[PDB]
RNA sequence: CCCCGGCGAGGGGAGUGAAAAAGAACCUGAAACCGUGUACGUACAAGCAGUGGGAGCACGCUUAGGCGUGUGACUGCGUAC
RNA sequence: ACGGGGCUAAACCAUGCACCGAAGCUGCGGCAGCGACGCUUAUGCGUUGUUGGGUAGGGGAGCGUUCUGUAAGCCUGCGAA
């Protein structure tokens, strides 16, 4: 038990994601939001 | 008015040297498709 | 004198002492492999056509190495289609020195 | 934490530039001309290790219809002839023995002629 | 051995210098001399007095006889350029370069 | 192992002559792309020269079928705007009956450097005579 | 301090320093871009300039041979992002 | 107004047997996903069936960069970045 053996749950600590970071990465040159409209756009989506 | 450029600070206003319709040499006849 | 005989999917014509690169073979390096399924035995234009083998006719054989290929590299790309990916491939060989065309 | 980006730009840029080598002007200088060049190179050699198969099946079988006609037969008669005699010589040892013993290219001729009668 | 003079930022481009340094590549330095004396550059005096001023090391700094000297390496390199403003017609500004050279000039015995 | 490829400083070259008197013109000329080729050699090899030396006799006296020998017209262009210049078979065997053979050969060859350098190899002539007795052309009765 | 040069600019020696390719246009000194030298190719040849095959030449190896590196005649396919 | 050369069949009709022809199928070698059964697992291995083109998009698993702890440790002028 020293401060460099200890480790989370597994299963604990998920990544988040990161939008628009290359081909590979599956959320490139979009950021999973399409092509145009209102929805595609910055602060862009329709009231409650 | 371009008022802070640092290639051209002698002049603020430009477009009559490559805007086509704002030279003195343009021609209304050039805007024919009407 | 030559002889032809099939490994690994393919065929080859070998001479006494010639090392021919195959496929990757399950013997450890430096034991003996067999070939009994032989193709055609030449001996001076005594040539032995087997139909499909050779009566009798058995190469020897012994295993030097094994080993990986030289690296290709395969690139899949489509065109204004927001697609590419990448992947190496080495093959695995087998190393063996021709010993005996016995006929 | 503020990263700056010099040392990984550069080791990326200069991995594409080491693979366009021999390429003609901007192709091994520039970036955007030589990533582009390494691409459509990638993809050249993935579709010819397929017509590298082709090309040589082809390059065979026109060296046993020259060295068949020799003998006086065909190729269509010669591969019809040593499917019936039951001989599985494939057409890369084929076109080898033609050209480097062409005495045991003449006996399996005579093989699949005398299949054929 | 070998034996260098330069002239470095000589006010001249170096298109124009690289002309004058192609005649005598090569040549001994006595034919090489009166080769420049009768070009009529520019370039040619600039590259008279560095061909003159490396003979003259050779003799004085490397002991070497004058009639056994040959041109053995000659280039000439870009300098820094000085930027200056050209007005042109309706309120144009035009950058004018004002080209420099390194000349380098190599005489050798062998 | 490699497969074979012919080496062009090694490469073994023949000397035939053909008497082209009453064959059809098409059916000779494919045999003589064949040969100068190589496709008839076991060294075959798509990117060397490995074929023949081809001497043609009597090129005034190929044969054709049909109505082709007033039908047959064969066109070029000058470079020149409205200049396009057309010839029957009869008139190309009456000016210059050596380019008959030398057309219909060169469209069945390879487009290209090499072959251009397959047609080359080929000597046509009007007459029964040439003047290559020493290279001993060998008598090929295609 | 000596030498060339216009009692220049600039440079070559000498000297200082661990280092002067640390010389004041000064730590490190990338890339575009511009040169000199060397090996190979290139003046009958048509196109996204590569890729698959491949001769010859040059330089290294090491052998009773044919491998490594550079170049790439000729040839199949092939209209950038 | 056959892709061209050329063709009186190398055209058309009928019958037949060969062969060529793809990244389809088979052979040999390798990797991965999802099921099923097990030398027994402790969550990995073994046997077997099957699957693996992909935009928008959803899911899973990783590389590398700067900074903090472990670190008054470890490497480094016998040469770090
Ligand atoms: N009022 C006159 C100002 C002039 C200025 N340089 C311009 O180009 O506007
Ligand atoms: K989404
Ligand atoms: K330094
Ligand atoms: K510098
Ligand atoms: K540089
Ligand atoms: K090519
Ligand atoms: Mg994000
Ligand atoms: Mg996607
Ligand atoms: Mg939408
Ligand atoms: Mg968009
Ligand atoms: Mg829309
Ligand atoms: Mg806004
Ligand atoms: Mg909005
Ligand atoms: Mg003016
Ligand atoms: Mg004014
Ligand atoms: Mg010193
Ligand atoms: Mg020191
Ligand atoms: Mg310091
Ligand atoms: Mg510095
Ligand atoms: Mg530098
Ligand atoms: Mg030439
Ligand atoms: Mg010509
Ligand atoms: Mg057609
Ligand atoms: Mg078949
Ligand atoms: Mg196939
Ligand atoms: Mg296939
Ligand atoms: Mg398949
Ligand atoms: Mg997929
Ligand atoms: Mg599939
Ligand atoms: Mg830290
Ligand atoms: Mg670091």
């Amino acid at each position: 038990m020293r401060l460099n053996t200890l480790s989370p749950a597994e299963g604990s600590k998920k990544a988040g994601k990161r939008l628009g970071r290359g081909i590979g990465s599956g959320l490139g040159k979009t950021g999973g939001r399409g092509h145009k409209g209102q929805k595609s756009r910055s602060g862009g989506g329709v009231r409650r | 008015m371009e008022n802070n450029s640092r290639t051209m600070p002698h002049i603020r206003r430009t477009t009559h040297i490559m805007k086509f319709a704002h030279r003195n040499s343009f021609d209304f006849h050039f805007f024919n498709a009407r | 004198m030559y002889a032809v005989f099939q490994s690994g999917g393919k065929q080859h014509r070998v001479s006494e002492g010639q090392t021919v690169r195959l496929e990757k073979l399950d013997i450890a390096t430096g034991e003996t492999v067999e070939f009994a399924e032989v193709l055609m035995i030449a001996n001076g234009e005594e040539v032995k056509i087997g139909v499909p083998f050779v009566d009798g006719g058995v190469i020897k054989a012994e295993v030097v190495a094994h080993g990986r290929g030289e690296k290709v590299k395969i690139v899949k790309f489509r065109r204004r289609k927001h697609y590419r990916k990448q992947q190496g491939h080495r093959q695995w060989f087998t190393d063996v020195k021709i010993t005996g065309i016995s006929a | 934490a503020r990263v700056k980006r010099g040392v990984i730009a550069r080791a990326r840029h200069k991995k594409i530039l080491k693979q366009a080598k021999g390429y003609y002007g901007a192709r091994s200088r520039v970036y955007r001309v030589a990533f582009q060049a390494v691409i459509k190179a990638g993809q050249y050699a993935y579709r010819d290790r397929r017509q590298r198969k082709r090309q040589f099946r082809q390059l065979w079988i026109a060296r046993i219809n020259a060295a068949a006609r020799q003998n006086g037969i065909s190729y269509s008669k010669f591969i019809n002839g040593l499917k019936k005699a039951s001989v599985e010589i494939d057409r890369k040892i084929l076109a080898d023995i033609a050209v480097f013993d062409k005495v045991a290219f003449t006996a399996l001729v005579e093989k699949a002629k005398a299949a054929l009668a | 051995m070998e034996t260098i003079a330069k002239h470095r930022h000589a006010r001249s481009s170096a298109q124009k210098v690289r002309l004058v340094a192609d005649l005598i590549r090569g040549k001994k330095v006595s034919q090489a001399l009166d080769i420049l004396t009768y070009t009529n550059k520019k370039a040619a005096v600039l590259v008279k007095k560095v061909l003159e001023s490396a003979i003259a090391n050779a003799e004085h700094n490397d002991g070497a006889d004058i009639d056994d000297l040959k041109v053995t390496k000659i280039f000439v390199d870009e300098g820094p350029s000085m930027k200056r403003i050209m007005p042109r017609a309706k309120g144009r500004a035009d950058r004018i370069l004002k080209r420099t050279s390194h000349i380098t000039v190599v005489v050798s015995d062998r | 192992m490699k497969t074979f490829t012919a080496k062009p400083e090694t490469v073994k070259r023949d000397w035939y002559v053909v008497d082209a008197t009453g064959k059809t013109l098409g059916r000779l000329a494919t045999e003589l792309a064949r040969r100068l080729r190589g496709k008839h050699k076991a060294e075959y090899t798509p990117h060397v020269d490995t074929g023949d030396y081809i001497i043609v006799l009597n090129a005034d006296k190929v044969a054709v079928t049909g109505n082709k020998r007033t039908d047959k017209v064969y066109y070029h262009h000058t470079g020149h705007i409205g200049g396009i210049k057309q010839a029957t078979f009869e008139e190309m065997i009456a000016r210059r009956p050596e380019r008959v053979i030398e057309i219909a050969v060169k469209g069945m060859l390879p487009k290209g450097p090499l072959g251009r350098a397959m047609f080359r190899k080929l000597k046509v002539y009007a007459g029964n005579e040439h003047n290559h007795a020493a290279q001993q052309p060998q008598v090929l009765d295609i």
